[PDB]
């Protein structure tokens, strides 16, 4: 059998491999790593492994992009070349489902706004307003810079005289 | 399902591909073709085939080197993914097995 | 058929893959994901998807 | 890994040295003790 | 094919051109019908088609190419049987064909 | 678990592949083939096989490019990653008395 237990706050999947029947364990960062990596990692650990596909508690299979923590939220059957190992990860949601929901409501409700009125498009415009303002002053400096480049040159050419 | 029948000296094998639920058919030269090349030909027809192997009727898996002629002598289970179409149409005329006879039928 | 519903702030879409007659689901981050990258996730999920468009 | 569980062939080097283990060559067991971020409900209260 | 079945990626052209066949593009089905020119009697083609496979079975019902390679392998050893018997006779002839040559270069001088 | 039998004058090994617990059966050309190329095949049915070798009881390694008929005519150890099966190859049936003569005419005709 296989199971995942947490260590250091990371999930360690204690899989059994088919070819070398010996419990190999996998670590995987629940943020940066995704099943598309862990699976493919397990895909390369062994060789006889030919077709692995991580399955939701029912017939639905997970993608190759779902983040691990998004997966580890609940049970999930992991299928090796010829077997359905039935993982039961440790329950660690630790948030009231309704509250989890009312936050889940917020998250989308924010982004819906964030793209309903092209907010992303407005940030670029804000910056593109800053560039020109800089490019409005910096060019406005070019006249004064010339005369001050001259004055500085002259007044410096005089102070090197007295220096001598 | 899947069926094999001979046409123009060669056997055509009209498998049912999974994607699009098409019914592709291969003509495969029973002399210079191992299942190692009929399968690879079966995948590259439509890559949506995870695993594809061939089972002799008793669960034993056929190799990746046996020539199709050696295989076509009897029936065999052709398994693509979960599905297992077992072809038994190869219509072997091996009734007599008598080399003296068939030759006589050949010359006839 | 296909349906999309939100879970944990992201939308999951339970497409019906052609091969295996399987029903795969995708968690796609809709802030930094063009269809140009949601489709790859379809094909590279099961290459049997010859053409796929929206 | 200390429990005799063979660690993956592609786990993170840092994650390896993050804890005790038993490296092995053909026979030996060089037991090595090197020196010294899952999302949680505590942390989520902070984003809210 | 004229019906739904798909021609594989290995069928030879002539094996295909025997009859009409729908060719499909990204969004269209060009309906092609090549000119029929084999003109061999259909039933006769069959009684030949029978022969081809009928031989094919005989060719592998008794592992011919296993026997051909045997026949050739039997030839090698026979060559390697004579080429053995030569090794004794070669030396004593390599010797003389040196000696009797060492004389003919003397008289030559 | 390993068996060698004969179909159509050809030896048909029946290995017990690890990765699926599934029996694959090669056929061998006792003349053209060689454990050098037979092993290579035994790989291509399950890449999970890494340390695989084969040898006679005493002879600890029958080298590659050995005629299969040489190996075949006597039992041998078949070493898969850890399981080492010892085969029981069947003693070839002898019908080459005179049928071969009238058969060697048939063959060279077909």
């Amino acid at each position: 059998d296989v199971t995942v237990v947490y260590q250091n706050g990371l999930p360690v999947i204690s899989v059994r491999l088919p070819s070398r029947r010996e419990r190999c364990q996998f670590t995987l960062k629940p943020i940066s790593d995704s099943v598309g990596v862990f699976l493919r990692q397990l895909q390369e650990e062994d060789r006889g492994i030919d077709r692995v596909a991580i399955y939701s508690p029912d017939g639905v299979r997970v993608a190759a992009s779902t983040g691990i923590d998004l997966l580890l939220l609940d049970d999930f059957k992991l299928v090796i070349n010829d077997l359905t190992y039935h993982v039961r990860p440790p329950k660690r949601d630790l948030l009231s489902h309704e509250n989890a929901a009312t936050l889940n409501d917020v998250k989308t409700l924010v982004q819906q706004l964030y793209t309903t009125l092209c907010i992303e498009q407005h940030q670029l415009n804000k910056e593109r307003e800053l560039i020109e303002r800089l490019e409005d002053l910096k060019e406005q400096l070019a006249p004064l810079e010339k005369v001050r480049i001259e004055i500085s040159r002259k007044a410096e050419k005089r102070t090197t005289l007295v220096l001598w | 399902d899947v069926t094999v029948v001979y046409q123009n000296g060669l056997p055509v094998i009209s498998v049912r591909l999974p994607s699009r639920r098409e019914r592709c058919q291969f003509t495969l030269k029973p002399i210079s073709d191992s299942v190692g090349v009929f399968l690879r030909q079966l995948q590259e027809e439509d890559r949506g085939i995870d695993r594809v192997a061939i089972y002799s009727p008793d669960g034993v898996r056929v190799a990746a080197s046996t020539g199709i002629d050696l295989l076509l002598l009897d029936d065999f289970k052709l398994v693509i993914n979960d599905l297992t179409y077992h072809v038994r149409p190869p219509k072997r005329d091996l009734l007599s097995h008598e080399n003296a006879a068939t030759l006589n039928d050949v010359k006839t």
